[PDB]
């Protein structure tokens, strides 16, 4: 098995446009996800709120839907609760709150796409392990 | 006369849908727009006599009222089971991942 | 009955320690 | 008559070559301090907490008030560079004197000069060297005081508004406070001197110690040991070494507990949270999450009958529940705003938790000092992803190992010094075996 | 003739059947206190709330234990590292519920064993011996400090110290593996090498000396009677032992110097056990065994399990079950 | 790379011994 | 507790029979001189 | 003047309710036109009595004294709720929230441990009619709920539970289960207790009251494994009254 | 990172901390040279 363009093809938006990442983007995305996110989101879970994971089906049911590049890039700029009703930049890393989350300061727009693509690709590779937690280790 | 009431409850609509009187709050993530805001209101205002009673929760915006109507078919109500609602277990039932 | 047995054996071992130390065969040179 | 593997024992009575060994070794220590600082700076990224980066020396400099501002943010890396350069440069001077005295200088100093020469058995000369070094040590303790009071202050994790560099204007002088620490129990809730929790006590303790060391240095220059001390000790270089090994061992075990429990002179901003701190922060985190969802955290009974979020300590204080019940002695600047007279205050919990406290708890819970030897962060069952071992675990484990081995060395050299002093360190004289002239035991 | 100096002479007398000594002045009362409390608690102590969750664990014989299952149970997690002497309890009943005896026993024992080590130095000096037997005993002594004191200090509670019992010991080992992956820690691997190697070299040395006993007896008597206590001549032929062992392997893998040989015997297990004691003492601060969980993945990113991932599955089953009522939050951070 | 310097530095030490055991010095 | 009642006689003979064997042999050793 | 945490910590005082000056013999008047809350209700038990079992049924068992073994972990505090004025001038406190339970275990003669959930959960307690002033002779009487001492996730030592755990005795695979049913099937009791609060001190200036309470409730039944004991608790209380 | 003007030295600095280890190893090369005397 290998990292083909099929697996590297993810939804860009809610309208069905797709984008194919490079292997470079995917590995960059992985590295950046480890840099800025894995301390809470290792393996697609959320250590400080396990009810909410990074599984694609969970993200699909978020308001704004987050199961696509645009929704995820926006989330990294301006995070909301799962129902979209409240903005949570003061307690969740984002570019809006890079003053209080310094690791977000040196993230470029291209870095955001790479992180978002990693989150969308990894369940395609790992299946239930992504977001499933220790049961699947 | 010696029966496990939680097992018994799994044989009701509780085992099939979100029971507005018993189910832990994390289940409201299974449908869109319900968690955390409406979920918090639903649980605080239980118990309910009919699923339709949720629409009479004071303070619902009309957006919130519409989200509930969309999802009423995913809800049920059964009798309150003490074992499931004591201990604050509707907010945290000890299950994480 | 099982408690009595366990403590009895233990007590015999402690008594054996006493004899083994104070009533040992004395080591004697050459 | 020593073998090559005990070859440094051949220096015991070569004061000149032994001086070179000591001074050259001192160069190695200062060299590592400089080289390691520069290595840490070369790798330092300011946007990442220090404790995600494997740093142990930059935290020590930051703690003295150099390079940092409010909240522990790094504002200027130049002081770090300076510290490293000056140490590194200084190590060449020590290395130079060291190899000169070890290889080219007078092998013994007693002939070149009666002031620098010494005989281990000269109790007057030995206490005079001790006295000089005590004065040096006392001056060193007063330098810390000078820094804190006259040259910029120290980093104060307890400062209002997130921590900051603060000049210490009223150091604690009350000996009931200063020596009160020395008399507190080392057990939980007390913590002996490890519980020092404010910089006023830190600086005042160093005023006391500086004065005590200078006074004792003067005392030992001017006196010779009294008869009761003459008859209690072994007077030989190996004996003196053994005494110092015991002292270093003691100090290393203390240092171990300091870095594991104390978050005042090892600010968690730099070193990461303590084990207790991280455990408390987990309970805080889920209290916050659950309360936001509507849970009444004060009245929530957990599976055991004890509160799920809150319970009482054995003396009644309201404390976090779950296993962290063991850590309720923890005190930290992000948590104390919630504490009332009876412990955690339910009304503050319901009403006054601030976003910065939520952030700090989440940060500390996810940076608990647990990790694998290959630096995979978290509990032992965690998958690879996070590269992290807390600096507190690195500093605690290393210094436990060193302290243990120095206690072994104390025992080794103390036992040998006694046997050599009485003349049987090379074995039993076949013709005068003590046991053969004792009555049999039975 | 002075009372104090006669007392001093009896304390340090080499003529007492058991040597007392100044270390003995502390060792004897503290070991007797630990021993007497231990025996009584093991037989009759009521159940102890080890994990502080009002779930008492029965450790004594009269409360339904046998020798294998019985234990003196560690003190309550509610106490943590707090000092809990008897006079701090409102009653003995309270002290027993909360696990007081454990604290009394382990503190008296660790003090007494420390003095046991010093006592070994002390008599060696009175007898004109070399001094380092006590250094050999520092390896087991360090190991007892690790499981009774250092590990509780690091984890914040005497409730995570090793129980004083056979099955309690196994419980401590299993939990340790789930939380620290001790098997994958090099200091424990060195402990195994120290202990397996120590047993190996014990048998080797015993069998080589036994193989080369000089004929001094008949087939009808124990060969042990060929040696007489205090005889001056060696009782075996070390050159024959070396002649056999050097051919079993090759010449230069066999000792012909008995001093180097016996130093090696001393050093191998002592040093191995130092390391394993340091292993427990540093896992006390959560610097855990190697983690190779999901270290091998394929070209696509699938995890390819190794034996380390299988270990992990076992560790998880230990983790999720231990102290099954004691955790309310998702990470077991101590 | 970094392996260039650690080579120059790593050889400094044996270099000293070599020069001295060839110039029969006070080793 | 519901232990095997034969465990008592098993334990008693396991201790008694080997111990007596050794005592027999020791005492007849002593009386040889 | 009042104390700080570091004055209190470790003394036992954290488990004690505020006391009122023995001079506080006033009255706190009530205006049916205003609303009130209990801003803080504190209950500090001093005595745990457990009823014995007299073998027969013609002598009746007594309440006997017990020893606390769980230390200074017993007080209920920070309880709040509505203080309502009824048509007939009686007052009714309705508990809303607080640290309103503590597990306690006391030990009887002979060594039996008796765990109980000391609680006032869902307390509703009412005065006589025509109060109009809280005085040093005002009595509140009420009822509260006593949930099961362990909640539903609790696993017994063989892994059996209500909401989690095994449903059988797995170590006895072919044993007759009918005999094990009481231990195997867990159940969650919910019983009522009764409490009297007797006001003996009133600071009219500040709204604080204090006095004595007696409570009666059941002990732990270990999820239906055995029958509970009847427990009587006595202690002192303190409450602070506020206009809404 | 080091100040820009010393940037030239990053790869040397990455090696400096290890040098004290080399003094220990050098002690054994020296002893090998004189025959473990
Ligand atoms: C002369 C010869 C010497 C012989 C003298 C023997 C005297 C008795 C020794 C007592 C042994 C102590 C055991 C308990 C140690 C322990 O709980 O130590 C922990 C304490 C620190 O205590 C903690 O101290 C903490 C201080 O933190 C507080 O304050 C901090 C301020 O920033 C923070 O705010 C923190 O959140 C807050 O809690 C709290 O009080 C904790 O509750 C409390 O547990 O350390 C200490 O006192 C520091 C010293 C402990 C030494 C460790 C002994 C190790 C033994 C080595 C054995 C090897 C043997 C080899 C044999 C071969
Ligand atoms: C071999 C080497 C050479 C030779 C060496 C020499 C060897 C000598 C061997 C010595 C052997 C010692 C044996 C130790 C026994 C310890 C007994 C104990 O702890 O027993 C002592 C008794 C035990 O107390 C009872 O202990 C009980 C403990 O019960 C527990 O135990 C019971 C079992 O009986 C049940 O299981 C029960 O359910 C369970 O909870 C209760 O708590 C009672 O309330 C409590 O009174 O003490 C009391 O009650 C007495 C006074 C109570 C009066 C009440 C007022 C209090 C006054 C303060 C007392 C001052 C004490 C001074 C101490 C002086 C020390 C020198
Ligand atoms: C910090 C470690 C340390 C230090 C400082 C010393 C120091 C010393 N040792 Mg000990 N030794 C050590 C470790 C150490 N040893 C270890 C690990 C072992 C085990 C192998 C030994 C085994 C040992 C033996 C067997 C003996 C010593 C002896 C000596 C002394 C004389 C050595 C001599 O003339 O060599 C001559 C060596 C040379 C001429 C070779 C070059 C050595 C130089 C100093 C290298 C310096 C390099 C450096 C880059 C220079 C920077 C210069 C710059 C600052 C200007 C000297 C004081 C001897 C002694 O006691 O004499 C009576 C002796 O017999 N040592
Ligand atoms: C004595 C105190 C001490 C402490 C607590 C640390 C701690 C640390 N060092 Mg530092 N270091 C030290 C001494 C120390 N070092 C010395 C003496 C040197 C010179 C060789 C270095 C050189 C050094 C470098 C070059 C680097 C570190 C790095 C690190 C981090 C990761 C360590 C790791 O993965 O080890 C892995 C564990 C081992 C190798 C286990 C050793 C077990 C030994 C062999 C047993 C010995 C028993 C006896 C003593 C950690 C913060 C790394 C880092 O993150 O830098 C920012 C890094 O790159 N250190
Ligand atoms: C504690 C360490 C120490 C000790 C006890 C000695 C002792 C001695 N040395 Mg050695 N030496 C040392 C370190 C040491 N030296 C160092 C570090 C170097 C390298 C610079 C040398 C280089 C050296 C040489 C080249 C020679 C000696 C000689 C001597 C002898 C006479 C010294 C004299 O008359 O000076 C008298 C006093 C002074 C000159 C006053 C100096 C005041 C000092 C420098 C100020 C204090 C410095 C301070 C602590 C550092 C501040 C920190 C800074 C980094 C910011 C004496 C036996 C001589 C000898 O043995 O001849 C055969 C000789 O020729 N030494
Ligand atoms: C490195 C530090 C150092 C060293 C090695 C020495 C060494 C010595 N001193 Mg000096 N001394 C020092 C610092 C030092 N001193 C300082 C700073 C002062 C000023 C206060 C003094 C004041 C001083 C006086 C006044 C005297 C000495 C004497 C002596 C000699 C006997 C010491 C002795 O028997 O101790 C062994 C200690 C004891 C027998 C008593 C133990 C007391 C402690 C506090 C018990 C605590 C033990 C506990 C387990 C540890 C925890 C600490 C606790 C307080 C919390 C010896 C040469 C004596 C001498 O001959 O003078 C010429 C003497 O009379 N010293
Ligand atoms: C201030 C500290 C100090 C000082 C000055 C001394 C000084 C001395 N010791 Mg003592 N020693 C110490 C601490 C100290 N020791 C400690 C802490 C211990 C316990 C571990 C001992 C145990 C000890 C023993 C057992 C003996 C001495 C002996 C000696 C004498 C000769 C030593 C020699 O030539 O070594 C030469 C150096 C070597 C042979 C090198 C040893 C290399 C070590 C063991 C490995 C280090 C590797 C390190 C952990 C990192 C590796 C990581 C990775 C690469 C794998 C000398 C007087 C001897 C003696 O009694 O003489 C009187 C002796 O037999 N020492
Ligand atoms: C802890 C300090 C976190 C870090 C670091 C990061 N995330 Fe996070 N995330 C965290 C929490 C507590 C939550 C829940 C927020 C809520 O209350 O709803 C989240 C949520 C997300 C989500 C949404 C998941 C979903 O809707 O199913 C996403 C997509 C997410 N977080 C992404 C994300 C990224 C990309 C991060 C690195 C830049 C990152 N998080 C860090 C906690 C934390
Ligand atoms: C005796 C002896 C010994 C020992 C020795 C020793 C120990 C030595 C030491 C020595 C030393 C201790 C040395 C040091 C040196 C140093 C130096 C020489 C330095 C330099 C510096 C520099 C040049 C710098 C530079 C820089 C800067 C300035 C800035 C930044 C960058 C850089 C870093 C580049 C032995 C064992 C071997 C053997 C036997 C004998
Ligand atoms: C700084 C500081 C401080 C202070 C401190 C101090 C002040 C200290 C002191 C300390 C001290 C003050 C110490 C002491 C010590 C001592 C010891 C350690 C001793 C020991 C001893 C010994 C060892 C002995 C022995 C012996 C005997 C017993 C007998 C005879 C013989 C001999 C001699 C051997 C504080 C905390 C506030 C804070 C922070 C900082
Ligand atoms: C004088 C002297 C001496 C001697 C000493 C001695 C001999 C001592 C002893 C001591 C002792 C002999 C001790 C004892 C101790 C004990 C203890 C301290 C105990 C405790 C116990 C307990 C407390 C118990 C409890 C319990 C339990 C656990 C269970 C059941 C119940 C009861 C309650 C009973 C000598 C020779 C050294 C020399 C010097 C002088
Ligand atoms: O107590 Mn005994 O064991 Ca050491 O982690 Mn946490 O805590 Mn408990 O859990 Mn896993
Ligand atoms: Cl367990
Ligand atoms: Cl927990």
């Amino acid at each position: 098995a290998e990292l083909t363009p099929e697996v590297l093809t993810v939804p860009l938006n809610s309208e069905g446009k797709t984008i194919t990442l490079t292997e470079k983007q995917y590995l960059e995305g992985k590295r950046l996800f480890q840099y800025a996110c894995a301390s809470c989101h290792v393996g697609g879970i959320t250590k400080t709120n396990p009810s909410l994971d990074l599984r694609t089906e969970t993200l699909a049911l978020a308001t704004p839907p987050r199961d696509n590049i645009e929704g995820l890039v926006d989330y990294m700029k301006n995070p909301t609760t799962y129902d979209g009703e409240q903005e949570i930049a003061e307690v969740h890393p984002s570019l809006r709150s890079a003053d209080i989350f310094p690791k977000m300061r040196n993230l470029t727009e291209k870095d955001l796409v790479a992180i978002a693509g990693h989150i969308l690709v990894e369940p395609k590779i790992l299946g239930d392990k992504w977001g499933g937690g220790k049961v699947y280790y | 006369e010696l029966v496990n009431v939680v097992d018994e409850k799994l044989g009701t609509a509780y085992g099939e849908k979100i029971d507005l009187n018993n189910t832990n709050i994390a289940a409201f993530i299974q449908y869109r727009g319900l968690y955390p805001t409406l979920a918090k209101l639903i649980v605080k205002n239980a118990p309910y006599e009919s699923v339709e009673d949720v629409l009479n929760i004071p303070g619902l915006t009309e957006r919130q009222k519409q989200i509930l109507r969309e999802n009423l078919e995913h809800f049920t109500v059964t009798e309150v089971e003490t074992a499931l609602v004591e201990g604050g277990d509707r907010y945290n039932n000890g299950l994480y991942k | 009955m099982e408690t009595i047995t366990y403590v009895f054996i233990f007590a015999c071992i402690i008594a054996l320690f006493f004899f083994a130390i104070f009533f040992r065969e004395p080591p004697r040179i050459t | 008559g020593f073998a090559w593997w005990a070859g440094n024992a051949r220096l015991i009575n070569l004061s000149g070559k032994l001086l070179g060994a000591h001074v050259a070794h001192a160069g190695l220590i200062v060299f590592w301090a400089g080289a390691m600082t520069l290595f840490e700076l070369a790798h330092f990224i300011p946007e990442k907490p220090m404790y995600e980066q494997g740093l142990i020396l930059i935290p020590h400099i930051a703690t003295l008030g150099w390079g940092v501002g409010p909240g522990g943010e790094v504002v200027d890396t130049f002081p770090f560079f300076v510290v490293g350069v000056v140490h590194l440069i200084s190590s060449a001077v020590l290395g130079f004197g060291g190899v000169y005295h070890a290889i080219r200088g007078p092998e013994t100093l007693e002939e070149y000069s009666s002031f620098f020469g010494y005989d281990w058995k000269d109790k007057n000369k030995m206490t005079t060297i001790l006295g000089f070094h005590l004065i040096v040590l006392g001056i060193g303790a007063l330098l810390l005081v000078a820094k804190a009071m006259f040259f910029g202050g120290l980093y104060d994790t307890w400062a209002p508004g997130g921590g900051d560099v603060r000049v210490i204007t009223n150091p604690t002088l009350d000996p009931r406070v200063i020596f009160g620490y020395l008399l507190k129990s080392p057990f939980g809730g007390e913590g002996w001197i490890v519980s020092v929790n404010n910089l006023e006590d830190v600086v005042g303790g160093h005023i006391w110690i500086g004065l005590i060391c200078i006074a004792g240095g003067i005392w030992h220059i001017l006196t010779t040991p009294f008869g009761w001390a003459r008859r209690a000790f072994i007077w030989s270089g190996e004996a003196y070494l053994s005494y110092s090994l015991g002292a270093l061992s003691m100090m290393g075990f203390i240092a171990t507990c300091f870095v594991w429990f104390n978050n005042t002179v090892y600010p968690s901003e730099f070193y990461g949270p303590t084990g207790p701190e991280a455990s408390q922060a987990q309970a805080m985190t889920f209290l916050i999450r659950d309360q936001k969802l509507g849970a009444n955290v004060g009245s929530a009974q957990g599976p055991t009958g004890l509160g799920k979020y809150l319970m009482r300590s054995p003396t009644g204080e309201i404390i976090f529940g779950g296993e962290t019940m063991r850590f309720w002695d923890f005190r930290g600047p992000w948590l104390e705003p919630l504490r009332g007279p009876n412990g955690l205050d339910l009304n503050k919990i319901k009403n006054d938790i601030q976003p910065w406290q939520e952030r700090r708890a989440a940060e500390y819970m996810t940076h608990a000092p647990l990790g694998s030897l290959n630096s995979v962060g978290g509990v032992a069952t965690e998958i690879n992803s996070v590269n992290f071992v807390s600096p507190r675990s690195w500093l605690a484990t290393s210094h436990f190992v060193l302290a243990f081995f120095f206690l072994v060395g104390h025992l080794w050299h103390a036992g040998r010094a006694r046997a050599a002093a009485a003349g049987f360190e090379k074995g039993i004289d076949r013709e005068s075996e003590p046991v053969l002239s004792m009555p049999s035991l039975d | 003739a002075n009372l104090w100096e006669r007392f001093c002479n009896w304390v340090t007398s080499t003529d007492n059947r058991l040597y007392v000594g100044w270390f003995g002045v502390i060792m004897i009362p503290t070991l007797l206190a630990a021993t007497i409390c231990f025996v009584i608690a093991f037989i009759a102590a009521p159940p102890v709330d080890i994990d502080g969750i009002r779930e008492p664990v029965s450790g004594s014989l009269l409360y339904g234990n046998n020798i294998i299952t019985g234990a003196v149970v560690p003190s309550s997690n509610a106490i943590g590292l707090h000092f809990y002497p008897i006079w701090e309890a409102a009653s003995l009943d309270e002290w027993l519920y909360n696990g007081g005896p454990y604290q009394l026993i382990i503190f008296h024992f660790l003090l007494g064993a420390s003095c046991y080590m010093g006592r070994q130095w002390e008599l060696s000096y009175r007898l004109g011996m070399r001094p380092w037997i006590c250094v050999a005993y520092s390896a087991p002594l360090a190991s007892a400090f690790a499981v009774f004191l250092i590990y509780p200090i690091g984890q914040g509670s005497f409730s995570d110290g090793m129980p004083l019992g056979i099955s309690g010991t196994f419980n401590f080992m299993i939990v340790f593996q789930a939380e620290h992956n001790i098997l994958m820690h090099p200091f424990h691997q060195l402990g195994v090498a120290g202990v397996f190697g120590g047993a190996l070299f014990c048998a080797m040395h015993g069998s080589l000396v036994t193989s080369s006993l000089i004929r001094e007896t008949t087939e009808t008597e124990s060969a042990n009677y060929g040696y007489k206590f205090g005889q001056e001549e060696e009782t075996y032929n070390i050159v024959a032992a070396h002649g056999y062992f050097g051919r079993l392997i090759f010449q230069y893998a066999s000792f012909n110097n008995s001093r180097s040989l016996h130093f090696f015997l001393a050093a191998w297990p002592v040093v191995g056990v130092w390391f394993t004691a340091l292993g427990i003492s540093t896992m006390a601060f959560n610097l855990n065994g190697f983690n190779f969980n999901h270290s091998v993945i394929d070209a696509k990113g699938n995890v390819i399990n190794t034996w380390a991932d299988i270990i992990n599955r076992a560790n998880l089953g230990m983790e999720v079950m231990h102290e099954r009522n004691a955790h309310n939050f998702p990470l077991d951070l101590a | 790379a970094q392996l260039t310097m650690i080579a120059m530095i790593g050889i400094a030490g044996p270099m000293i011994i070599f020069l001295l055991a060839v110039r029969r010095g006070n080793l | 507790m519901e232990v095997n009642q034969l465990g008592l006689i098993a334990t008693a003979l396991f201790v008694l029979v080997p111990s007596v064997f050794l005592i027999i042999l020791y005492v007849q050793t002593e009386s040889q001189q | 003047q009042t104390l700080t945490y570091d004055d209190i910590v470790g003394t036992g005082l954290a488990n004690k309710c505020p006391t009122l000056d023995d001079t506080a013999r006033g009255a706190y008047p009530i205006d049916s036109s205003q609303t009130y809350r209990i801003a803080r209700l504190c209950l500090q038990p001093t005595t745990f009595l457990v009823k014995e079992e007299p073998k027969n049924k013609r002598q009746e068992a007594e309440f006997v004294p017990t020893k606390l073994v769980t230390r200074e972990t017993t007080s209920l505090d920070q309880i709040q709720g509505e203080l309502k004025v009824n048509s007939d001038g009686s007052l009714t406190f309705v508990e809303e929230d607080g640290i309103d339970f503590q597990p306690v275990t006391v030990q009887m003669a002979g060594g039996e441990r008796i765990p109980l959930l000391f609680t006032v959960k869902n307390l509703v307690a009412s005065t006589q009619p025509n109060v109009t002033s809280i005085t040093t002779s005002t009595d509140f009487k009420g009822e509260f709920n006593v949930p099961s001492y362990r909640t539903a996730n609790f696993l017994d030592p063989k892994g059996r539970g209500l909401a989690s755990g095994y449903d059988s005795a797995i170590a006895l695979p072919q044993a007759k289960e009918e005999e094990l049913a009481r231990a195997n099937v867990k159940r969650f009791s919910l019983t009522k207790g009764q409490i009297s609060l007797n006001v003996a001190k009133v600071d009219g200036r500040t709204g604080e009251i204090a006095g004595t309470f007696e409570s009666e409730q059941l002990s732990d039944d270990d999820m239906g494994a055995h029958e509970p004991h009847e427990v009587k608790i006595q202690g002192v209380f303190y409450a602070s009254i506020e206009p809404a | 990172k080091l100040p820009e003007a010393y940037a030239i030295f990053d790869p040397l600095v990455d090696v400096l901390p290890v040098i004290p280890v080399l003094f220990l190893a050098l002690a054994f090369v020296w002893q090998a040279a004189v025959g473990f005397r």
